RNA sequence: CAAGCUUGAGUCUCGUAGAGGGGGGUAGAAUUCCAGGUGUAGCGGUGAAAUGCGUAGAGAUCUGGAGGAAUACCGGUGGCGAAGGCGGCCCCCUGGACGAAGACUGACGCUCAGGUGCGAAAGCGUGGGGAGCAAACAGGAUUAGAUACCCUGGUAGUCCACGCCGUAAACGAUGUCGACUUGGAGGUUGUGCCCUUGAGGCGUGGCUUCCGGAGCUAACGCGUUAAGUCGACCGCCUGGGGA
RNA sequence: UUCUUCUAA
């Protein structure tokens, strides 16, 4: 449908709730009968500067083939949760599959 | 938009005139070809030609005396804004005479003097002096 | 313009190259633009100028480079 | 002498950092085409995506914030 | 704009020959598809005037096809006009 | 909508209608109905209390629900109603179970609508939810006071109030008048504003129409002779005194509150 | 008038560029306000001062909070739009341009009185909002005077929604459309080709900047984006005032 | 820093 990248910034202390998270979000796509390409968690990560009193996240790069209705949907889960930070959705003109330069 | 073909015909023989070109060429018609034929014959042009099937270019052989140009000027008189008819006795002398004015008459676009001499006026197309 | 002074340097030293980063960077230039509200006539205006001033002399150091003086 | 005309990518990845921290200066201010020689396609596409790693906390806005 | 599907969807319906794509009929109906999809646009975005100036092209121009249609066959014209619902 | 009405005679001059077309027209839901006895603004002593208030049409009470109780039970919204009690209009709700209530109608609400309240209701213009499940920062009416004891805040036609803060036990408001106040984390609030947001457009337009909603006249305290308001008096129009209440109070800036009990709960005062 | 034809004009296919518009989010920096910690006699301002703020603790500094408005660097005689105009980032809706090859319709075009629509800022109406800036106004200076420039304040206003106004040196002081006429150095954006043997070599489109030849022009200058050579249509001018 | 004005042929 509409290729949109994800990428999204969990609390650091909610860390082990971040697989629960996913497995929602994939079910969220695929039950939407949308793709999900790669899907690249990347760990605790010092941060630039510090949002909102606090110097480290989570982050996870998610990339997602769907229609854009559980999408926006998918943005206000983001938005009521304080698990996530800060959220991120990139429209994507491609599915893209290649690892990530800092996967690597 | 292409309101006039033939003052094109006349303004590309002025601007080749005085830039040196050779040959001038262009879209061609069932009306240019007889003012490229009255040209040729009066002298001021050397040769026309017609080339292509589907869009047919008329290209004219410019014609240069003495370094400069043969065609000293022209000019459109009739026109699609404001259409100019003369009778036989009204025909224009173009330069007292040494130019030539080609008008479309019932018997085929001649010159002013061959119309005179027909004996029946009709529409000037251009001046040519 | 964040600069630790390096393990055994002269203070004239660090100095030179803090006023270094400061004109890099573009402090005392930036803070003198903002002192006073600049119209967007005046600031398409002189932007206009200034890239006038950095084109007819690019054609005048060429044009005085090629004939003598004496 | 712009890297990205040679290498020939379609589009500048914000998450590549180490690729984009040669195109900032040391107080994070995006650095001029001027000076880099950057192609200005890429360089639009170079502050787009140094914008959207200011935005990630993956580069700083400048370096004093805190 | 119109979707790459409903474009086709509409060539092939009008069209004489199915790949003909630009014949008067095909030209009037992609307009006229256009038209109506921006109904819900602008009733939604009022202040949108610079969209709008392209909807008043596309009416301007299916005005100029439909009045080249009509002195070059009436038939036409009737049949197209009442299987697309326009007042004139 | 707003509507203007033509001059077709003076007293139609000015007058100015708010018409909603998705108004019930018919009768209202009759078990929520009980009769609603007007007072004329007298107290059991017979003696007037508060002033000019008295006649006007004849009105029916609309029991509307405000403790919002029925926890985790969904409801569809059947109609939208005219309540004369109040300024917002209301909204006749059908639960699953098969009960009817009014609650006042939020502003995006519409027929067909379904709300819920209860901790594990969404985030939608119409739940009510305690605050503390509410995110800091959205904009609810309906707000209690007290766990319980029914919403008291932001009530009439357009209002709202801010969730600004929380601290544990405590939430913090803006309240539509600028005050700041405290409130507990579990009392119950009601998302979105509330519907009515055009009824401060409306113009009467004539006396009679402040007649109708039982205002009577007021009488300025200066048309009057001295013993019967300290404005009265004087041969001509005077007014030479600082003015006061029929009762001798300052009233062009002196402060009234004297409630030392809830001078904890109050951040600060409106502005 | 009838029948055509494909070059004008248009449709389709695939792409590219963009501060083009409308709507909703969101981020960082700074300003002011509020609270608090440290701290103590100045601060601020100017040509110099004073009004002003300060021992009731300012300014400075650190932490926290609130709120509005604008989006450093990128950034560019860069881009887009019919003009006005458009500048963080993200999404949704949406207009236009251009390119490459074809396919297709067959003159369907150009211009346009009246008409209709859009139209900066200032202003007006209703309802919000209000940090900064700031007419008005106030105080301080300056001066012969100072209803000013300077200073310290400060209200409409600036911001948002919806209406109205319909004007600007709304300018390229150059109406739109089409054709032809020597060149040079660029910018930007496609696209073809050469071994990309590097960011190169050879082309071919769009848009744009500068210089300049013929020609034109009162001159200044304009000069393939014409103010050159022509065609179509429209708007307008007729001494300076009065106006 | 402020710093104005000058008729007659
Ligand atoms: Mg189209
Ligand atoms: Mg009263
Ligand atoms: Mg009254
Ligand atoms: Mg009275
Ligand atoms: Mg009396
Ligand atoms: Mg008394
Ligand atoms: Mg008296
Ligand atoms: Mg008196
Ligand atoms: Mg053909
Ligand atoms: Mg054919
Ligand atoms: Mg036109
Ligand atoms: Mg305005
Ligand atoms: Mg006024
Ligand atoms: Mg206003
Ligand atoms: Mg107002
Ligand atoms: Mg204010
Ligand atoms: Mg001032
Ligand atoms: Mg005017
Ligand atoms: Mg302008
Ligand atoms: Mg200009
Ligand atoms: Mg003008
Ligand atoms: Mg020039
Ligand atoms: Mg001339
Ligand atoms: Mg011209
Ligand atoms: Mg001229
Ligand atoms: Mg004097």
């Amino acid at each position: 449908m509409r290729h949109y990248e994800i990428v999204f910034m969990v609390h650091p202390d909610q860390s082990e709730q971040v697989p629960g998270m996913i497995e929602r979000y994939t079910a969220a796509i695929t039950g939407a009968e949308g793709k999900i390409h790669r899907l690249e968690d990347w760990g605790r990560r010092q941060l630039a500067y510090p949002i909102n009193k606090l110097h480290k996240a989570h982050y996870v790069l998610m990339n997602v083939e769907a229609p854009q209705e559980v999408i926006d949907e998918l943005e206000t889960t983001f938005r009521f949760n304080d698990a996530v930070i800060r959220s991120m959705v990139m429209r994507t003109k491609h599915a893209v599959t290649e690892a990530s330069p800092m996967v690597k | 938009s292409m309101q006039d073909p033939i003052a094109d015909m006349l303004t590309r023989i002025r601007n080749g005139q005085a830039a040196n070109k050779a040959a001038v060429t262009m879209p061609s018609s069932k009306l240019k070809v007889a003012i490229a034929n009255v040209l040729k014959e009066e002298g001021f042009i050397e040769d026309f030609k017609v080339e292509g099937d589907t869009k047919p270019e008329l290209e004219l052989t410019l014609k240069y005396f003495q370094g400069k140009a043969v065609v000293e000027s022209i000019q459109r008189v009739s026109r699609p804004g404001l259409r100019i008819y003369k009778r036989k006795d009204e025909l224009p002398k173009v330069m007292a005479g040494l130019g030539i004015a080609v008008v479309s008459t019932s018997k085929g676009v001649m010159t002013d003097r061959a119309a005179r001499q027909a004996g029946l006026g009709g529409e000037i197309i251009c001046y040519v002096a | 313009p964040v600069i630790k002074v390096r393990e055994n340097e002269p203070f004239d030293v660090a100095l030179r190259r803090f006023k270094r980063s400061c004109e890099k960077a573009g402090v005392l230039a930036e803070v003198r633009r903002r002192e006073f509200y600049e119209k967007p006539t005046t600031e398409r205006k002189r932007a206009k100028a200034s890239a006038v001033k950095r084109h007819a002399k690019k054609l005048a150091r060429e044009n005085a480079r090629r004939t003598r003086l004496y | 002498f712009c890297r990205f005309t040679a290498e020939g990518v379609q589009e500048i990845d914000y998450k590549d950092i180490a690729t984009l921290k040669n195109y900032i200066t040391e107080s994070g201010k995006i650095v001029p085409s001027r000076i880099t020689g950057t192609r200005a396609k890429y360089q639009r596409q170079l502050a787009r995506a140094i914008k959207r790693a200011r935005y990630l906390s993956l580069l700083p806005y400048t370096d004093r914030h805190q | 704009s119109l979707s790459t599907e409903a474009t086709a969807k509409i060539v092939s319906e009008f069209g004489r020959d199915a790949n003909d794509t630009g014949s008067t009929e095909v030209q009037v109906a992609l307009l006229t598809a256009q038209i109506n999809h921006l109904q819900g646009h602008f009733a939604e975005h009022k202040k949108d005037h610079h969209s709008r100036r392209g909807l008043l092209r596309m009416v301007s121009q299916r005005r100029k096809l439909l009045d080249y249609l009509k002195r070059k066959d009436v038939a036409r014209y009737t049949q197209l006009i009442e299987r697309l619902g326009l007042r004139r | 909508a707003v509507v203007k009405c033509k001059p077709t005679s003076p007293g139609r001059r000015h007058v100015v209608k708010v018409v909603n077309p998705e108004l019930h027209k018919g009768k209202p839901f009759a078990p929520l109905l009980e009769k609603n006895s007007k007072s004329g603004g007298r107290n059991n002593n017979g003696r007037i209390t508060t002033r000019h208030i008295g006649g006007g049409h004849k009105q029916a009470y609309r029991i509307v629900d405000f403790k919002r109780n029925k926890d985790g039970i969904p409801a569809v919204v059947e109609r939208l109603e005219y309540d004369p009690n109040r300024s917002a209009n209301i909204a006749l709700v059908l639960y699953k179970d098969g009960e009817r209530r009014y609650i006042l109608a939020p502003k995006g609400l519409k027929a067909g609508d379904q709300i819920q309240s209860g901790v594990d209701a969404a985030i939608k213009p119409g739940n009510t939810l305690p605050m503390r499940n509410i995110p800091v920062g959205s904009t609810v009416h309906n707000v209690e006071m007290k766990p319980g004891k029914g919403g008291q805040l932001a009530r009439s036609a357009g209002t709202y109030v801010q969730i600004v803060a929380r601290d544990g036990a405590y939430v913090t408001l803006r309240l539509r008048s600028g005050e700041m106040r405290k409130v507990e984390a579990d009392c119950r609030a009601t998302l979105g504003e509330v519907g009515n947001a055009e009824h401060m457009l409306r113009v009467l337009g004539k006396a009679g129409a402040a007649r109708w909603r039982g205002v009577r006249p007021t009488v300025r305290g200066t048309a009057m002779n001295p013993v019967d308001h300290p404005h009265g008096g004087g041969e001509g129009r005077n007014f030479g005194k600082h003015p006061v209440t029929p009762w001798g109070v300052q009233t062009k800036g002196k402060k009234t509150r004297s409630n030392k009990r809830t001078d904890k709960f109050i951040v600060r005062r409106r502005s």
